[PDB]
This record gives structure tokens, sequence and C-alpha cells, in this order.
């Protein structure tokens, strides 16, 4: 179902970089959940503003 | 309390003082000092915000009098609709309790006018004590919700129209004590 959404939702939910996914999350106030490698996720969480 | 001849004047002047202070405070678009902005975008960076419940303003900025009326804004991961958060927002986003206190105290003023109109109705002055106490409750609950929101530090400090609103409670209690003396005088008159 998540794939069915992502393959059909617009504007295109996919991002070319983890920095872009992070930006889309932050712009969205958490209305967008970025799907990414755990190493990236737990790196970014340690980087300020740590939001 | 003796001097029953003057007590009617002393209670009516105390009640009118409370009413004037409360109505000036609720009319005034600022209550007590704090730091923040005058109006969002001293507009963004730094000014003493003269906060208030219904309306808010600022003092000693590079500009003054650009006051604001209360509103709300979204936050991360929402939680705006939570049983506590939505309750707090719905209470805080309204002038309910101070303006209800104003209305109750003004109707207390209209009540004590029945000392002269519809005269000799005696114990009807019972309603004045009710108005004083219910106005007091509305004032204190208003101040509680005001401070409870505002205290979240922003270096708050108490201001003139705040002092008016807070003092109106103690005035309303002293006036209530005199209004009870008036009532129990009317009771002793009815029972002879």
């Amino acid at each position: 179902k998540m794939w069915t959404y992502m393959r059909s939702a617009e504007p295109s939910v996919f991002v070319r970089t983890t920095a872009e996914g992070v930006a889309r999350v932050r712009k969205s106030k958490g209305k967008y959940a970025y799907l990414l490698e755990s190493t990236m996720n737990e790196y970014i969480e340690q980087r300020k503003p740590c939001d | 309390l003796f001097d029953r001849g003057v007590q009617m004047l002393l209670t009516t002047v105390g009640a009118f003082a409370a009413f004037s202070l409360m109505t000036i405070a609720v009319g005034t678009d600022y209550w007590l000092y704090s730091r923040g902005v005058c109006k969002t975008k001293k507009k963004n960076e730094e000014v003493m915000t003269h906060s208030g419940l219904w309306r808010t303003c600022c003092l000693e900025g590079n500009f003054k009098g650009l006051c604001k009326q209360i509103d709300h804004f979204p936050e991360d991961a929402d939680y705006e609709a939570d049983t506590a958060e939505y309750f707090l927002r719905a209470v805080r986003a309204s002038s309910i309790f101070p303006i209800l206190s104003v209305i109750l105290l003004f109707m207390g003023g209209l009540c004590i006018a029945a000392s002269e109109f519809y005269k000799t109705r005696h114990n009807i002055i019972l309603s004045a004590g009710i108005f004083f106490v219910s106005a007091g409750l509305s004032n204190i609950i208003g101040i509680i919700v005001y401070i409870s929101a505002n205290a979240g530090k922003n270096s708050y400090s108490y201001g003139w129209s705040f002092y008016f609103g807070a003092l109106s409670f103690i005035i309303a209690e002293m006036v209530g004590v005199l209004a009870v003396h008036m009532f129990i005088d009317r009771h002793k008159q009815l029972t002879g």
C-alpha cells in the first residue's frame, strides 16, 4: 500500500538526496516522512536543529 | 461594621471603582510586560511585548502602538487536536473570562441601582453579592489561564492594567463583605 501511494502520489514524493528528503520533512512540519537508511537517519537526528 | 449611613456610599464607590478598573483593563489592548514582538513581521527581533489576554502590544520599541489581537498557529506533528492542547487553545483564544467578569460586575452595578428604583424590595440586594463573587471567580480564572499561557523565559513583568484587573478582585471581596452587611441589614429589617 505504501508503494501504491508513493507510485501514485503527487507532487512526486521521491527525492534525489537525503538532504532533499530532510528538507521536505522539515518544510512539511513532519507531514512528510522521509524513508532512508538508518545510518543517515541517526546521523541527521544528531545534527542541529535536531528537529 | 457600623456607620450604616455611609456604608451605602462606600460600597457603591468601591463597586464603581472596581467596574472602572476592570473595564479599562479589558478595553486596554495590553496587560503586563514581557519580551517578544509588537506585531509579527520591534516587529521580529526584540521589543518588550506588553502582553495581554484578549489583545497584545508592546512598549519602548523603535515603534509603538502596533498592537495585535490573539490568534493561533500550527506546530510540528500537529497535536493541536489533543484533549489537553485543543482545550487549552480553545480557552486561550478567547476573551471569555475577563469580559464575563465585566458583564457580571456591570450587572452588579445595575443591581445596586435597585436600592433606589423598585425600592423597599429589601433582600433583593442578595443578587449583588452573587454578582460580586461570580465576577471575582471569572476574574481569577481569567488571570489563571492568562498567566498559565503567558509564563512560557520571556522575562514577563506585571503592568498597570494587570494591576487594575488583579486589584479588582480584592475590591470585589471588600465590596462583597459590605454587600453582605447590607443584605443582613435588609434581613433584620424584614424580620424586625
